[PDB]
């Protein structure tokens, strides 16, 4: 994918599940994302689609209490505030 | 879209 270069917090937060670079591929940066979500449980397993990050260093990066996983654009937009490309 | 995540 394209080589983005998290800003500050977000980088620290990819750190924290174990991102090991200063520059990611989109594809990367999704999957660590994914890993951390999972990490600190920022969801329920019977309505996965939600994700919940009011009170989480996620939610003050994307700007946003909750998710959903389907909000495809919104989620690009808030990632994309986070990075330099 | 599974978070252990991205199509």
């Amino acid at each position: 994918e394209t080589l983005v270069r998290p800003k500050p917090l977000l980088l620290k937060l990819l750190k924290s599940v174990g991102a090991q670079k200063d520059t990611y591929t989109m594809k990367e940066v999704l999957f660590y994302l994914g890993q951390y979500i999972m990490t600190k449980r920022l969801y329920d397993e019977k309505q996965q689609h939600i994700v919940y990050c009011s009170n989480d260093l996620l939610g003050d990066l994307f700007g946003v209490p909750s998710f959903s996983v389907k909000e495809h654009r919104k989620i690009y937009t808030m990632i994309y505030r986070n990075l330099v490309v | 879209v599974w978070f252990g995540f991205x199509x």
